């Protein structure tokens, strides 16, 4: 029915979590009536898009919504700039005394002729209209762009914060959620807020339970147990007969060379080595999966994988 | 409704601009005598470009600057047949002005022009130039076709070193009288890269949201990678010390800076930097590797881990 | 038609030899389904089967591949624009080759569509799909068949379609495509208008199906094995000048070098420079040059 | 239900061509008292307001209250259907989601019946703040048309002015600048030719002339148009239709 991820949005600009500074400064901007062009800028599911309309609503009521807030995204389409926000930001609205907000959502993905139009639209039109542009990775934005107007980093949110939030989700719904089930929950969320609730709904509603193994089992992620696996065949085996011990297991469940890869890092990093083998397992992992990114067989690159790892 | 600093304290005449000394003292030369040549200003951004321009335009015209000047954005619709039309009529248009001065065409962003334009804007500058001077401003200034080069003075401005930002950020804060401290000076300095506009909004923005100005708190409106803890982390692989670089790498990959930024401020920190110099090549080299393989995509930690382990790996 | 479709499976519950993915495919009307299986273990088939099953013959389902040239932006506007029996179905092939940045905006397509629109992500990999994804579908592996079953299917079509082929020739068809039925039977199909149906040898297969023959790889290992550098230059040469690219040439040798008996340590050198080789075929490189290259390293390996 | 009979269906006609081309759609509010429609355009910059009283119509019935979301283009297509001298009967049905519109003939052999489809439209009708003006401008609407129609050849933004001798607007572009200047009339030989400034405070607005233009099609309801405005308030342009309502256009000023 109803996602969690829309019933549990914060409505207020309060319901925010994990952000405080950031929320309480934007709140005193608001009262103070010195709003600036804002660029929102972090990884996905931190609560973006949910700032930014907890603080419209704040600011005007809901049947001006539709006259003074221009919500465009920026993936549809340099026309954009010169064609409708330029014809909103320049207009005033007919009985309403305000300045207007346009809120750019994926403002990176613009080209950058159309970013140095909207700086120059931004820099004429800035005491009627108020930018709230949103991107995930402020290095595409032209410098230009950005100087205009303050940055805000949404960083992920540590679990700690986000544990709370869960628990009252949780609590409000009927979910027998296990003790390690909200660690495995936490970890694969990987601190985004959405995929955590995503994921938490979708496995309690085709399983029916969460717990360690449920939630491994719905999202597909590979095991730890099975990547311990497969770094003892690669250190305690034959060459032989751990590619073939790999590639049954690589076949068996669907499992690429890049998520192998990327386990068998962290285990690298995790487990003890003399720390002068890890400078060359570290070396070969990272020329492999490079190898890997230029659509190579998968047959050589997991056999130059086990001989990176036959140093021992 | 106040207007931002960027703005406030907006130089009005070329001696005001601290960018570069040799191009602004052409330009102060040009503002005097009075026959320009049509002039592409090009450099990087926040430098002084559309601040030269129009200061060398009033200082030229003076009160016929609203009826000698037509200034065109890149917000504005310059199409080939806005060249054809517009620019063209004004390039005809008799204005009497003094016995050198002529009027002036500035065309901002000048990269931002199709080709069309470009190639309808030749002959107008080239035809009117016994009354009508073009001056267009650019970063990139090889999106400017080669005949509009060719008929133009390529004024090159270069980045700012630091002491000249740090002078008019003084000559700011004299004005506002903004607490400050050294370190944050520094702070401003080092997220500015040369961009003396950049390096304004953040003291504004900083000031406005905090008060008193402190590395700190200039890390908490800017927030990249603190410089500290990269010299940290280059400083465990000097020492061949893989477990305690990727500590420092994975800390900060749990605070989800991308692999762009972390990279940025590794080079960024690693050419100023205490090593040999030898060994600071050697590290210099693998690090642009790195940061070409991450520019392609990939851009897991394994690349980043990749990285130190190969920086460990130079020093035995 | 070709018969990579002719004999298709025209029900759910037919032919598939995998029981639990035509079982819960019955109750299919978890909003979304997830194969993921080794190439030609009838993926497409069996959602095809499906939805001729659920539709109907003339209620006719948009089927394209994520590994578009065009971007993920046309792919997203496509399945926006056939958005407008009540829902439709489309079909994702090569869903594990989008980078993760392209399955975020799937996503978010396929999650403001989730009322009139069914999902269909068809892979080779579920590690390569994101957790938002595959959270949201319903997965289901594709085991190749048996080998017994792939030559008697293979019997079957081919006297349904009357090809004399010997039962060894049989035998290596399904070897050189190893566990590929729909590349098995494509061959069988593609290797009998070479002939006119007199008679198709197995030199014929060996041939179509771009194999170079085991003759010449123990003949790059003889010469490898002892000799100077004239002898590797004059066999590289010779492979080159018949044709076989190199990378059967770098495959069929690391299938050689994995599973023989010599040392660790020359596998593990033999097999980076291997994988270093077949990096930079894929990237361009010149055949001849790479393959002198690799055979000087398996030489120096060798020979010592 | 709704049974409104206008005797001259130019009025209705010439309504929707003045209300055709700001706004595509529109939500006519019906009721027992009058007609009305308040509507915003696309831009959110320009308000029309039309009011038809119940007493201009012959026989006007309405028993419950209707709001006809009806498709301005379409109804106004429709419409040229009708003849200039036409009856015209409008007619929905307590509840049916189409609006007949029966164009009956001068007395004569033919009778035209329509059923426009309505479609539903989302209602708002945002407060418009009752305000006092300090300047009143009453002239003749095709000078008005002219006015606007010229310097729109100039520039596409018009400075109002009203000084107490005569208001002039003015305009200005980069084939030059020109004002047209009116001076009110002390002798008015007719009470439609005059252009009377009830003024209280001089003023001086700038405003888009694309909407002033689209204001300028009503001029065929009446012949003197009331130019109303103070300053940082929306112009008011008021056409009144005769002795049944009137037509009133509101518009925000220009920045800068
Ligand atoms: N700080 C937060 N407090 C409460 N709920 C949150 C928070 N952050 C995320 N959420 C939840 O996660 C959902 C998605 O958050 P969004 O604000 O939409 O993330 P986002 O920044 O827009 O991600 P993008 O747009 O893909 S970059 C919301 O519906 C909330 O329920
Ligand atoms: N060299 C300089 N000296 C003094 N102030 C400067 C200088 N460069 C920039 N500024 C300040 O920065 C503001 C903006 O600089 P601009 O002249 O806009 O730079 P710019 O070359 O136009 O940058 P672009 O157009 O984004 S590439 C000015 O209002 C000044 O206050
Ligand atoms: N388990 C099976 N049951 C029935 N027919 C099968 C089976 N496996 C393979 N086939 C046959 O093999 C052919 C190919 O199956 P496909 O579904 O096209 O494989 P595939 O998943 O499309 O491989 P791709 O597209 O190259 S990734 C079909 O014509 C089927 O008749
Ligand atoms: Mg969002
Ligand atoms: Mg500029
Ligand atoms: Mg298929």
């Amino acid at each position: 029915n109803l996602p969690w991820v829309e019933k549990y949005r914060p409505q207020t600009l309060n319901d925010l979590i994990s952000h405080q500074d950031i929320l309480s400064t934007i709140q005193k901007f608001i009262n103070e009536d010195r709003l600036p062009h804002l660029l929102l800028y972090g990884p996905p599911g931190t609560g973006k898009t949910s700032t930014i309309l907890a603080c419209a609503k704040q600011l005007y009521k809901d049947k001006e919504f539709g006259s003074m807030v221009l919500e465009l995204n920026a993936s549809d389409d340099i026309d954009i700039i010169r064609g409708p926000i330029l014809s909103f930001a320049s207009t005033r609205t007919i009985f309403k005394k305000g300045f207007k907000l346009v809120i750019l959502d994926e403002a990176d993905a613009m080209t950058q002729d159309a970013q140095n139009a909207l700086r120059r639209v931004i820099e004429k039109f800035t005491e009627n209209t108020r930018f709230c542009l949103i991107c995930n990775y402020l290095s595409k934005i032209i410098p230009a762009l950005q100087s205009r107007c303050t940055r805000f980093r949404f960083g992920p949110l540590t679990p700690e914060l986000m544990v709370p939030r869960l628990e009252h989700v949780v609590e409000e719904e009927k979910v027998d959620i296990s003790e390690d089930g909200m660690k495995a929950l936490v970890t694969l969320s990987s601190g985004d807020m959405r995929r955590a609730l995503n994921i938490l709904q979708s496995t309690n509603m085709a399983f029916g339970k969460v717990t360690e193994e449920t939630v491994y089992t719905c999202t597909g992620h590979p095991l730890k147990s099975d990547i311990a696996n497969i770094l003892d065949w690669m250190l305690n085996q034959d060459f032989t007969t751990a590619y073939r011990n790999i590639t049954e297991l690589k076949t068996l469940k669907g499992l690429a060379l890049h998520d192998i890869l990327t386990e068998i890092h962290l285990f690298v990093h995790r487990v003890d080595f003399p720390s002068s083998v890890r400078i060359h397992l570290l070396t070969k992992m990272a020329d492999i999966e490079y190898r890997l990114s230029v659509g190579t067989n998968e047959k050589i690159q997991l056999s130059s994988l086990i001989a990176a790892f036959q140093v021992t | 409704y106040e207007l931002p600093w960027v703005e406030k304290y907006r130089p009005v005449k070329l001696n005001e601009i601290v960018g570069n000394e040799d191009t602004v003292s052409r330009l102060e030369v040009f503002a005097r005598e009075g026959n320009v040549p049509n002039i592409i200003i090009a450099g990087p951004p926040g430098t002084g470009k559309t601040t030269s321009i129009l200061c060398l335009a009033r200082a030229l015209l003076g009160p016929a600057l609203k009826d000698a000047m037509l200034e065109l954005n890149a917000s504005n619709d310059r199409g080939i047949d806005v060249v054809r039309n517009k620019i063209k009529m004004f390039a005809q248009q008799k204005v009497t002005l003094p016995k050198g001065r002529h009027k002036i065409i500035i065309l901002d962003e000048a990269d931002s022009m199709t080709d069309g334009a470009q190639q309808a804007l030749r002959r107008t500058m080239e035809i009117y130039s016994k009354t009508t001077r073009f001056a267009l401003a650019c970063n990139a200034s090889d999106k400017i076709i080669e005949p509009i080069q060719s008929r133009c003075a390529v004024l090159r401005y270069t980045k700012l070193t630091d002491a000249q930002i740090l002078t008019r950020l003084m000559n700011v804060i004299e004005k506002e009288r903004v607490p400050y401290t050294d370190d944050g000076l520094e702070a401003i300095i080092f997220t500015a890269q040369g961009d003396m506009r950049q390096a304004l909004n953040n003291l504004q923005s900083t000031f406005s949201g905090f008060g008193f100005i402190n590395s700190e708190n200039v890390f908490k409106v800017c927030d990249e990678p603190h410089p500290l803890l990269v010299k940290e982390m280059i400083q465990h692989c000097v020492n061949a010390n893989i477990d305690e670089a990727y500590k420092i790498l994975a800390h900060l990959w749990h605070l989800g800076y991308s692999p762009e930024d972390i990279i940025g401020n590794i080079f960024r920190v690693c050419k100023t930097f205490q090593m040999a110099e030898y060994l600071k090549l050697e590290f210099i080299k693998e690090i642009g590797y790195t940061h070409m393989k991450i520019a392609e995509g990939v851009n897991s930690l394994l690349q980043m881990a990749g990285l130190l382990a190969r920086l460990c790996q130079k020093t035995m | 038609v070709p018969w990579v479709e002719k004999y298709r499976p025209k029900c759910v519950d037919e032919v598939a030899f995998q029981e639990e993915v035509v079982a819960v495919l019955k109750k299919s009307l978890e909003p979304n389904l997830l194969f993921y299986g080794p190439p030609g273990t009838g993926k497409t088939s069996t959602i095809l089967a499906a939805a001729r099953e659920l539709f109907g013959p003339e209620l006719f389902v948009l089927e394209l591949n994520a590994s578009d040239e065009r971007g993920i932006q046309v792919v997203r506007e496509k399945v926006k624009n056939f958005a407008q029996p009540p829902f439709k179905i489309v079909i994702l092939d090569e869903a594990d080759s989008m980078t993760s940045a392209a399955q975020a905006a799937l996503r978010r397509t396929m999650e403001k569509e989730s009322k009139t629109t069914r999902f269909c992500l068809i892979c080779n990999y579920v590690s390569r799909i994101i957790e938002p994804l595959t959270s949201r579908c319903s997965k289901f592996r594709f085991k190749p068949l048996s080998d017994k079953i792939q030559q008697q299917r293979l019997l079957d079509i081919a006297k349904k379609e009357n090809v004399k082929i010997s039962d060894e020739g049989i035998a290596y068809l399904v070897k050189v495509s190893e566990g590929d039925l729909r590349k098995a039977i494509t061959f069988l199909q593609s290797a009998t208008r070479l002939t006119g149906g007199k008679e198709i040898t197995e030199k014929v297969i060996t041939d179509i199906a771009g194999v170079i023959p085991a003759e010449k790889i123990d003949g790059v290992f003889a010469a490898c094995q002892s000799g100077s550098f004239d002898k590797l230059e004059a066999v590289v040469k010779d492979l080159i000048d018949e044709g076989h690219a190199a990378t059967q040439l770098v495959n069929q040798l690391h299938d050689v070098v994995v599973e023989n008996n010599l040392s660790d340590k020359q596998k593990s050198i033999i097999t980076e420079k291997l994988a270093e080789v077949d990096k930079c075929l894929a990237d361009g490189a010149d055949e001849h040059l790479q393959l002198i290259s690799l055979c000087a390293t398996v030489m120096q390996q060798l020979s010592q | 239900m709704f049974e409104a009979r206008l005797v001259q269906g130019s009025i209705l006609k010439k309504v929707l061509e003045a209300l055709k081309d700001l706004i595509n759609e529109a939500c006519w509010d019906i009721s027992s008292s009058g007609v009305n429609l308040q509507s915003m355009d696309s831009s959110h910059v320009s308000l029309v307001q039309l009011t038809l009283r119940s007493e201009g119509f012959d026989t006007y019935r309405c028993d419950r209250n209707l709001a006809m979301g009806v498709n301005l283009t379409s109804m106004s297509k429709i419409l040229k259907c009708a003849g200039n001298e036409d009856i015209i009967t409008l007619r929905a049905e307590d509840n049916a989601d189409t609006l007949a519109l029966v164009f009956e003939a001068p007395n004569q052999e033919k009778v035209s019946d329509y059923e426009m489809k309505l479609m539903d439209l989302d209602v708002e009708q945002l407060g418009i703040p009752e305000q006092e003006y300090s300047c009143v401008v009453k002239m003749p609407s095709g000078e008005f048309a002219r006015i606007c129609r010229d310097l729109s050849h100039i520039g596409d933004a018009v400075v109002i002015s009203c000084a107490k001798d005569g208001v002039k607007f003015s305009a200005s572009g980069e084939l030059g600048n020109g004002n047209i200047k009116l001076s009110q009339t002390s002798n008015v030989d007719k009470e439609e030719e005059a252009v009377t400034i009830e003024m209280n405070e001089p003023v001086q607005l700038t405003f888009a002339l694309r909407y002033l233009n689209f204001f300028t099609k009503a001029t065929p309801l009446s012949s003197t148009v009331t130019l109303s405005m103070s300053a940082d308030v929306p112009l008011v342009v008021e056409y009144k239709i005769a002795d049944m309502g009137h037509l009133k256009y509101y518009l925000a000023p220009k920045i800068e």
